[PDB]
C-alpha cells in the first residue's frame, strides 16, 4: 500500500427520503480513505453555511483488505436546513497531507418543479403472458431528489424496479418504475399504487393509483 | 566605515513550501577575537550565534526578512524568504528577464514527492510535458515568453497543481 | 502507475455491430506521449491472433502540449457478436514493458427484448403536450439502440432511459417520445424502433396511435 498522495475525501447527501419525512433522520456522510497505517490519525471540523458545528459523530477506524484504514464521520442536519439551501462542509486533516482537504455539499439549486405522476397499464400485447408490466412515469421534476415505491390493498409490492432520474430536454426530471405483477392479479381487478414523494409536492406526497377498465 | 554582509540561500529559491529545508549563509569577514555571526528574523534576534543558520523543517512563521551581520561588517541588506502551503510551487531564479536570458523553472513537490504527467502550464495552456519530473529550460528569453505559468502533474494517483505566478520579459 | 504513455481502447458502437451496412471498429487511444520520445508501435490480437490489417494515423499534438496517437480495427460483425477478444498491445521508448488491453462484447446467453408501445396517460392529456412510451425489457445483453419515428421522418424529441438491471438477469429500460398533443389527437402513428443482437434481422418495431 504506497499512498504517495495521502488520503482521499469523499462526501455524501442524505437520502432522498429521509430530507423529506419528519418521521426520518437526514445525514451526510464525510468519508475519508487511503489513511495510512503509520500516519492513522484523522480530524473532522464541519461547517453550516460556514459557521463551525460540533455535533457530529466519527466512526472508529477499519482496516481494509487493500490495508490502509477508512475514517467515517456523520453530521446530522436539520430538515429545514438541508431543504433551506444550506452548504456542509466537511474539512478532514492528516499528517500525510500539506494541508486538510475541504469537500462541501448542499442541495441542488434551482426552482422546485412539482412531479406529475402518471401510470400507465400494460400493452395490449402483454396479456399473451404470465406476468404484465404496470408502468409509472414521474415527470417535469427539480431538484433529482426523489422517491417511488408501488403498492396494493396497502400492503407494498416487492417486485419492482425505478430507473434512476433522467434530465429531459427542459431542464427538469423524469422517471420511470415498472412494477412486475401476474397476469390473473391484474385481471382479477385488483387496485395498485405508485407512492410519489418530492420536496415540490403538497405535503411532500401524492399518489395514483391503477387498475383494468 | 564597512562593507555590508549579505546573505545566501542554499539552495537558492525564495519560495519554499513546508518542511522544505533552507540554509541561510551569512558572507562577510570576521574579526580574530570575534567568531560570531548575528541573525534577524523580521525584527526578531535569532539567538543562533551560526556563521550559517538552518531552517531545517520550514513552516509559514519563518517567512520574512533575514539580515545577518558578522564582525567586520555592516548589517546586511534583508533578504526575502516566503514559505508556501501545498502540494507543489514553481520555483524560479526571479520572475523578471530580459529578452535573451536564461530561463530556469522548477515544479518543486511537498518533500520531494515523487511526481510525474508533469505539464508546466503559460496562460492556462499546456506548454512542456515530461513523464517524470524535470525542471524546464528556456535558454532565450523572448517577448512570447511573458505569462501567468503553473505547474501540474500526478502524486501516485491523486492530481495537484501549483500556484500560477507571472513572469515578465523587459529591454 | 509510476508515469509513462497511457492507453485507452473502445469497441464498436453497438449499431455498427448489428447492421450490415455499417462497420464496427475497435479504437485504440494512446495520450501522454512526449516529444523527446514520441514513435509508438501497436501489436493487434484477435483471439490470440496478430493481425496486420490495423489503420493508424500519425500522431496529432494537443492544446497540452503531449502527443495523441490513434490506431483503428475493422471488426467483422459475426467475431464481435460471437465473443471474440480485442488485443492492443502498445510500446514506447518510454515504457517499462509493453501495455496491453482487452476488449470483448459481454459474456452471456443473449435474451430477446419485449417491446411495447404504451399510450399517455388520461390525465396528461390536459396539458399541450403528451408523453409516448415504449418498454423494453427481458434483454440481453444491455447493448441496444432505440430511436423513434413518424410518417417516415426520424422523431427528435425523445429521451430514452439508461439499462437498469432486472431482478431476473435480463435488463429493461423505457423511452419516452414527447409530442404536441394535437398531434396525439389527429391520429398520427409513431414507431419505436429497437435493435438488438438477439432480435429477428437484429431489429423489430412496434407501432402507437390514437383510438
Ligand atoms: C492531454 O490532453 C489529452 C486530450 O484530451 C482531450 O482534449 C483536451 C483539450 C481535454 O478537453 C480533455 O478533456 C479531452 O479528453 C488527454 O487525453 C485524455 O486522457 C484521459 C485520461 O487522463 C482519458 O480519460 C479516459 O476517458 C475514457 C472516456 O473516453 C472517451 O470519452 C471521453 C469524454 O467522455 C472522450 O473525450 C474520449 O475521446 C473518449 O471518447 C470515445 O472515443 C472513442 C474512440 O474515438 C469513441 O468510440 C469509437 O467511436 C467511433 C466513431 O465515433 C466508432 O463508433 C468506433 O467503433 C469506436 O471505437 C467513442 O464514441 C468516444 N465516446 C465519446 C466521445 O463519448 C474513460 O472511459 C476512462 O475512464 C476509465 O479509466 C480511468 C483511468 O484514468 C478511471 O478514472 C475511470 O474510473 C475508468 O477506469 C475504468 O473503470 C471501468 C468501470 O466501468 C472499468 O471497466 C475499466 O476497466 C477501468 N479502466 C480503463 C483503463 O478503462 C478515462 O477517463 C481521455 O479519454 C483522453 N482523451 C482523449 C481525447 O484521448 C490527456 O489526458 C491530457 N493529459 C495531460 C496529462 O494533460
Ligand atoms: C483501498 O480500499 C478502499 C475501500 O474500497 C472498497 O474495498 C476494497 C477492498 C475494494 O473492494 C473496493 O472496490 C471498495 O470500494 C478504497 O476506497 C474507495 O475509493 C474509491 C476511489 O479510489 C472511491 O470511489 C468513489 O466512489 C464514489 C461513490 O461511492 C459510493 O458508491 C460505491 C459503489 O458505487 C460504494 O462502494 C461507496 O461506499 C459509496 O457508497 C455510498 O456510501 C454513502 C456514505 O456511506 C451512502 O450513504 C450511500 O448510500 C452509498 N451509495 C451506494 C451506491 O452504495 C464516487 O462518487 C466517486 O466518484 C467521483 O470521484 C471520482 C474520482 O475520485 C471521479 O472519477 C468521478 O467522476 C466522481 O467524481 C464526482 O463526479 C460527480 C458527478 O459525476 C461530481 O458532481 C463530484 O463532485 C465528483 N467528485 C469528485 C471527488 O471528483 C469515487 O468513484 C470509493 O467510494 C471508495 N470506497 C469506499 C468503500 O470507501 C480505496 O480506493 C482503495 N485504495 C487503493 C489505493 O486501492
Ligand atoms: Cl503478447
Amino acid at each position: 500500500p504506497e499512498l504517495l498522495g495521502g488520503p482521499s475525501v469523499f462526501l455524501f447527501p442524505p437520502k432522498p427520503k429521509d430530507t423529506l419525512m419528519i418521521s426520518r433522520t437526514p445525514e451526510v456522510t464525510c468519508v475519508v480513505v487511503d489513511v495510512s497505517h503509520e500516519d492513522p490519525e484523522v480530524k473532522f471540523n464541519w461547517y453550516v453555511d460556514g459557521v463551525e458545528v460540533h455535533n457530529a459523530k466519527t466512526k472508529p477506524r477499519e482496516e481494509q483488505y487493500n490495508s490502509t484504514y477508512r475514517v467515517v464521520s456523520v453530521l446530522t442536519v436539520l430538515h429545514q436546513d438541508w431543504l433551506n439551501g444550506k452548504e456542509y462542509k466537511c474539512k478532514v486533516s492528516n499528517k500525510a497531507l500539506p494541508a486538510p482537504i475541504e469537500k462541501t455539499i448542499s442541495k441542488a439549486k434551482g426552482q422546485p418543479r412539482e412531479p406529475q405522476v402518471y401510470t400507465l397499464p400494460p400493452s395490449r400485447d402483454e396479456l399473451t403472458k404470465n406476468q404484465v408490466s404496470l408502468t409509472c412515469l414521474v415527470k417535469g421534476f427539480y431538484p433529482s431528489d426523489i422517491a417511488v415505491e408501488w403498492e396494493s390493498n396497502g400492503q407494498p409490492e416487492n417486485n419492482y424496479k425505478t430507473t434512476p432520474p433522467v434530465l429531459d430536454s427542459d431542464g427538469s426530471f423524469f422517471l420511470y418504475s415498472k412494477l412486475t405483477v401476474d397476469k390473473s392479479r391484474w385481471q382479477q381487478g385488483n387496485v395498485f399504487s405508485c407512492s410519489v414523494m418530492h420536496e415540490a409536492l403538497h405535503n411532500h406526497y401524492t399518489q395514483k393509483s391503477l387498475s383494468l377498465s | 566605515d564597512l562593507p555590508k554582509a549579505e546573505v545566501i540561500l542554499e539552495p537558492q529559491w525564495n519560495r519554499v513550501l513546508e518542511k522544505d529545508s533552507v540554509t541561510l549563509k551569512c558572507r562577510g569577514a570576521y574579526s580574530p577575537e570575534d567568531n560570531s555571526t548575528q541573525w534577524f528574523h523580521n525584527e526578531s534576534l535569532i539567538s543562533s550565534q551560526a556563521s550559517s543558520y538552518l531552517i531545517d523543517a520550514a513552516t509559514v512563521d519563518d517567512s520574512g526578512e533575514y539580515r545577518c551581520q558578522t564582525s567586520l561588517s555592516t548589517l546586511s541588506d534583508p533578504v526575502q524568504l516566503e514559505v508556501h502551503i501545498g502540494w507543489l510551487l514553481l520555483q524560479a531564479p526571479r520572475w523578471e528577464f530580459k529578452e535573451g536570458d536564461p530561463i530556469h523553472l522548477r515544479c518543486h513537490s511537498w518533500k520531494n514527492t515523487a511526481l510525474h504527467k508533469v505539464t508546466y502550464l503559460q496562460n492556462g495552456k499546456g506548454r512542456k510535458y515530461f513523464h517524470h519530473n524535470s525542471d524546464f529550460y528556456i535558454p532565450k528569453a523572448t517577448l512570447k515568453d511573458s505569462g501567468s505559468y503553473s505547474c501540474r502533474g500526478l502524486v501516485g494517483s491523486k492530481n495537484v497543481s501549483s500556484e500560477t505566478v507571472n513572469i515578465t520579459i523587459t529591454q
